């Protein structure tokens, strides 16, 4: 509410807004400052055209701030009482087409949408108290392990997936540098060990899934083209995976093949986190050499010098030696202007290594690969 | 001395002075949280808004806490001690173990009451006097 | 910074015991100076290692002002440090005032430390609609360059008036006041930004031409043009997916 | 878009219990809005982009006003959706209007969607 009655304040006034003053305007646009990188909503966003506007206000700073704004929303998004019960919809494509999403489908248009990144499913993140499972640590002598708690279907708390997603691409940054570790199996999203449960009704100890929703295929994609995240479980290995990792901008489609092509990249969150990155090299390291003599050609130096570094073409063995690239290529044309003599205008644009994310296939019996076997002349 | 040394015939003097640009220490990735954590109740959250000092958890989540005023005063039944007066939960939670039941019964004052006669009531030596032998 | 005895303790004497001995300051009334000496020390300093005043903008370059008196105080919590500075200038902040004709003495937060970015004087910087125009005013507002344009008045009016009696020409004045300032024109660029500053013009014109009436006296119009310093600029990052068409193109 | 509990409901507050909440409509009497305002919506957005107005006229051109506030409800059937717009004109009336001076704002059935492929004045066209 502290927030909600900020950017409600200050929508059309965001340089005002009090917590955009303690992001940008402190610590990322001051000199001794430590800018930030990547925050974490800890909240649910329902379909409200009230958290729409938390969203279209923190997406305002984050788009400035250079800062992916990750989050989590409710199962009210979705028109249901239980999330669980979100594997009924056939496909959230044809869902969004309904106009209940109206207000909805204006926001994922929008420009700071591309830095928003919504999560869906919940981990559990307690496990309940049995004395058999999860006891209670007693004290060396007071006796207290032998204490139960009370719960049964679904109802003993629960935590965002979207921890698992910012502490993955914390992961994703010790053990290479950049956010293409954050995706797939192999790759970057697995999330290994969850607490998941266990109980004894009548049965024999019927495990219970560590997340919410059990997500099937086509869900891992049918949430991707909403602009969701999508935090997907393997049925009983008590674990996760982050296939898509979608900001809520919409994807598009389009005539030309290149600007296909281009609404894919930037919807895609994964990216948008690198180009980011950038963004806190060049406000944060040229900030040196302000008053030094410089030219058109001096900067293309220093900004193309250092980036190259993260640019190949080659692919590397294993994932994580490759992922330590990003980029494919990068162009870095700036430019004097006219007027202003010790001003300048960059003006960048990087291609992302393109991950994976799909393919059909047609198999078939042709008897016309080896006609020495099946052809007329024998 | 700007006044500088008389010049001899041979003065040897030893340059030590370097110049060069200094260098910058790389910036640790930051990443910030937002969510409800003190419900309302804490030194920076008591505090307006213009005016919340970020945290840094540069020791640990349990310290971290600690170091903020986050205690509650929530009514709960009671079935412990004498007298009227619902059961009134009142401790400043240190670590994140203090959610664990068990840490709390050492906090709440009624409840530990009980603990306390498990630590005298059941170590009754009914067994070094039972098993007597002659 | 003020007086604690286990910060900045008085330097007693050999037996009185001194050391021991605090002062009464809280909140922001405990001493000041201005910003200007630091500016000032920085000119002398870009005067003994250079020659002139392009080492006094920047970081990298000239203003940053290394260690400064900072403050430390132990109110309740532990030693919470206090900045050197006044005020914590923001980054549009160092902007915002250069357009007014100050110069802001902007700290890097805990590092207790400083810098110029902006060495502006107070004349206004207008705008005018011929780009060349709108140039002059921004080159002739910047302190750093009235600097060095001042020391060649120097030059003139204190050298030249050796040879005030020497029989000389239009083409001779020409010879002696260029041959000087020759040493201090280039266009390319040094390593560092010490090694260059050295060289604080691009280039210069020195067209002198003697009056009629007067027959021993000339007139002098030279136009120096500094080396222009960042500044800063902008930026516009894109996904264009059009930069390589052999892997998003149609023929495949 | 009119309120039902399970299309566009009241966003209630944090505790008082309000999202089931209904209105009272059926056949066409539940607000409107004159389609100048997606006109002129048009025209600026005919100005941001672009700096002059060739750009508010046809599909692949000017004016397609995506994503309008349609409308559902369940008589007895299963949902059946209610047009975006107030009148479902055909292609000759695209044009049979345009010759009155009139602009009509033709909707592309089902696709909740619009455009405006004429944007003529008042004016006599005489001949």
């Amino acid at each position: 509410e502290e927030l909600q009655y900020d950017f409600e304040r200050n929508l059309y006034d965001i340089s005002s807004s009090d917590f955009f003053k303690k992001v940008y305007v402190s610590e990322f646009d001051q000199y001794g400052g430590e800018p930030y990188g990547a925050i974490l909503g800890l909240y649910n966003f329902e379909n409200t055209t009230n958290d729409i506007i938390w969203l279209t206000g923190m997406g305002m700073v984050a788009k400035n701030s250079h800062a992916p704004f990750i989050a989590s929303i409710d199962k009210s998004f979705f028109g249901v009482k239980d999330l669980s019960e979100i594997t009924h919809i056939k496909s959230f494509e044809a869902l969004l087409e309904h106009p209940r999403y109206k207000e909805w489908n204006d926001f994922r248009n929008l420009d700071v949408a591309a830095y928003i990144g919504l999560t869906v499913g919940d981990f559990m993140l307690r496990q309940p108290y049995n004395p058999e499972n999860n006891p209670v640590q007693y004290k060396l002598m007071e006796g207290f392990n032998e204490f139960v708690d009370y719960d049964k279907n679904e109802s003993y708390l629960w935590g965002p997936a979207s921890i698992h997603l910012v502490k993955n691409m914390m992961r994703s940054y010790d053990k290479t540098r950049w956010f293409q570790y954050i995706r797939g199996v192999e790759s970057g999203g697995y999330v290994k060990n969850l607490v998941a449960c266990v109980y004894d009704n009548k049965g024999i100890l019927e495990t219970k899934s560590p997340l919410n929703v059990l997500f099937a295929d086509y869900m891992e994609l049918s949430l991707a083209n909403i602009g969701l995240i999508p935090f997907v479980s393997e049925k009983g290995t008590s674990n996760a995976c982050f296939f898509s990792v979608n900001s809520a901008k919409k994807v598009e489609e389009f005539v030309d093949g290149f600007d296909s092509a281009n609404s894919r990249l930037i919807a895609n969150l994964s990216y948008t986190m690198c180009i980011s990155r950038i963004s806190h090299y060049i406000k944060c390291v040229i900030r040196d050499k302000i008053g030094s003599i410089v030219d058109v050609e001096s900067i293309q130096k220093i900004l193309s010098d250092w980036i190259s570094e993260f640019v190949t073409t080659v692919y590397q063995p294993t994932p994580l030696e490759m992922a330590r690239y990003p980029f494919r290529n990068v162009s870095i044309e700036v430019k004097t202007i006219p007027g202003k003599p010790g001003w300048y205008s960059c003006k960048i644009n990087v291609i992302p290594h393109i991950q994976f994310e799909g393919m059909n296939t047609t198999m078939t019996i042709d008897t016309r690969l080896e006609p020495e076997l099946f052809g007329t002349n024998n | 001395a700007k006044n500088k040394i008389p010049n001899s015939r041979l003065m040897i003097n030893y340059e030590t002075n370097v110049d060069g640009v200094l260098k910058k220490k790389e910036l640790p990735y930051r990443v910030l949280v937002v969510g409800d954590l003190s419900k309302g109740r804490s030194v920076d959250a008591k505090k307006e808004f213009a005016d919340r000092e970020v945290r840094r958890v540069n020791n640990g989540v349990d310290r971290v806490l600690e170091e903020m005023n986050i205690s509650f005063d929530f009514e709960a039944p009671n079935f412990v001690s004498k007298d009227p007066s619902n059961l009134k939960v009142n401790y400043r939670i240190e670590s994140v173990k203090d959610f664990r039941p068990d840490a709390v019964a050492k906090k709440v004052p009624e409840i530990r009451a009980l603990l306390e006669m498990k630590e005298i009531l059941a170590s009754f030596a009914k067994d070094i006097e039972n098993n007597r032998n002659l």
